[PDB]
């Protein structure tokens, strides 16, 4: 999974 | 990890000047670059995102440009509120920051006043001797301080401390403290600190003889 | 508006644990990811961890992986950082930051809190020793004399220094503390006064170390050489 992807 | 480096580390400027800070990345981060501003004792504040997009509420004198590995932050018409440290940050792969660029107030070059303090008799009873060299009210901040004991250069037994820029005269002050045991302090005579600063035509020496004063 | 308040920072021995909190207000906390970022001179600005809005996806920096755990309680609008097996290099100011509401392929943080300070050391609490930095012929230039006090071997930070109980403030320079190899801090506070006032004016430095409940007054006597 991408850490910089949408976390909201 | 993507390494972020800023240039310069310290920028000297005046109100009204147009200044530019440079940020470089170890590998391409596309346009995923953010700029923040931090004042001493305060939190970072977002200024620019996506390299060029201004955050809402940030004045239009802040503008950004750049892509890939090289980026710039430009402040057009510096205001007193703009004197602070600015950090770039990549968010392409995790989050890494630059070391920071401090924007300071530029003033005329002022040479330091060099004073030396031998250890007190009260400290010597405790078994330690501290010699303090004081560089007072100098600009710019770059200065070289070396300790010589009986003409022998000292290494690894001194610590330096510098104040932030003074709010009234825009100067810096620095202290260098040579720490020795009581027994090692008592076997030498001449204790001297040598100061190199732009305001001085040549290195300046401030010395004392142990026990004379 | 958006408000983030950190708490929990304290002095902790190496190898022990500490729990930090970030209490949020002014935004719908349950809809945003949250970050922990730390700051120190040896580390600059260093990202620590991120947690997704629901508390499932968590990523950590290698420097803390296996020792720090990030969590959140959305019913309390509170973010947590559980720090285990703390090291001296973990000493820093710890900030909590909200992930921004900017829709794009990549995301970062916008709003930061005020920060809470974590100091990891094995040193015991100790009040400072105050030694005079006496004025002399070697501390004079143009009718102005420099004098000061050496505040040495105290733990932990901070100390406050005043001169003549606050009556003398102009020309004062209290330097930032340095950490000695013994683990104890030391600093000096100096002031420039007219040489002509050395015989007429008494000068005393006032050092307070609240962690040790230590208040010290030290008269600096002028030297006749």
């Amino acid at each position: 999974p991408d850490p910089n992807a949408n976390p909201n | 990890d993507i390494q972020m480096t800023q240039s310069p580390s310290t920028l000297s400027a005046s109100v009204g000047d147009r200044v530019t800070i440079t940020c470089r990345a170890s590998q391409s981060i596309s346009s995923w670059l953010a700029w923040y501003q931090q004042k001493p004792g305060k939190a970072p504040k977002l200024l620019i995102y996506k390299a060029s997009s201004l955050e809402s509420g940030v004045p239009s004198r802040f503008s950004g440009s750049g892509s890939g590995t090289e980026f710039t932050l430009t402040i057009s018409g510096l205001q007193p509120d703009d004197f602070a440290t600015y950090y770039c940050q990549q968010y392409n792969s995790y989050w890494t920051f630059g070391q920071g660029t401090k924007v300071e107030i530029k003033r005329t070059v002022a040479a330091p006043s060099v004073f030396i303090f031998p250890p007190s008799d009260e400290q010597l009873k405790s078994g330690t001797a501290s010699v303090v060299c004081l560089l007072n009210n100098f600009y710019p901040r770059e200065a070289k301080v070396q300790w010589k004991v009986d003409n022998a250069l000292q290494s690894g037994n001194s610590q330096e401390s510098v104040t932030e820029q003074d709010s009234k005269d825009s100067t810096y002050s620095l202290s260098s403290t040579l720490t020795l045991s009581k027994a090692d302090y008592e076997k030498h005579k001449v204790y001297a600190c040598e100061v190199t600063h732009q305001g001085l035509s040549s290195p300046v020496t401030k010395s004392f003889n142990r026990g004379e004063c | 508006q958006v408000q983030l308040v950190e708490s929990g920072g304290n002095v902790v021995q190496p190898g022990r644990s500490l729990r930090l909190s970030c209490t949020a207000s002014g935004f719908t906390f349950s809809s945003y990811g949250m970050h922990w970022v730390r700051q120190a001179p040896d580390k600059g600005l260093e990202w620590v961890a991120i947690i997704w809005y629901d508390g499932g996806n968590k990523f950590y920096a290698d420097s803390v992986k296996g020792r720090f755990t990030i969590s959140r309680d959305n019913s309390k609008d509170t973010l947590y950082l559980q720090m285990n097996s703390l090291r001296a290099e973990d000493t820093a100011v710890y900030y909590c930051a909200k992930a921004w509401y900017k829709i794009d392929d990549k995301y970062s943080m916008d709003v930061w809190g005020q920060g809470t300070t974590v100091t990891v050391s094995s040193a015991s609490t100790k009040g400072p020793s105050v030694f005079p930095l006496a004025p002399s012929s070697k501390s004079t230039s143009g009718g102005t004399a420099a004098l000061g006090c050496l505040v040495k071997d105290y733990f932990p930070e901070p100390v406050t220094v005043s001169w003549n109980s606050g009556a003398l403030t102009s020309g004062v320079h209290t330097f930032p503390a340095v950490l000695q190899s013994s683990g104890l801090y030391s600093l000096s506070s100096v002031v420039t006064v007219p040489s002509s006032s050395l015989g007429t004016q008494t000068y005393i430095c006032n050092v307070n170390h609240k962690p040790s409940n230590t208040k010290v007054d030290k008269k600096v006597e002028p030297k006749s050489c």
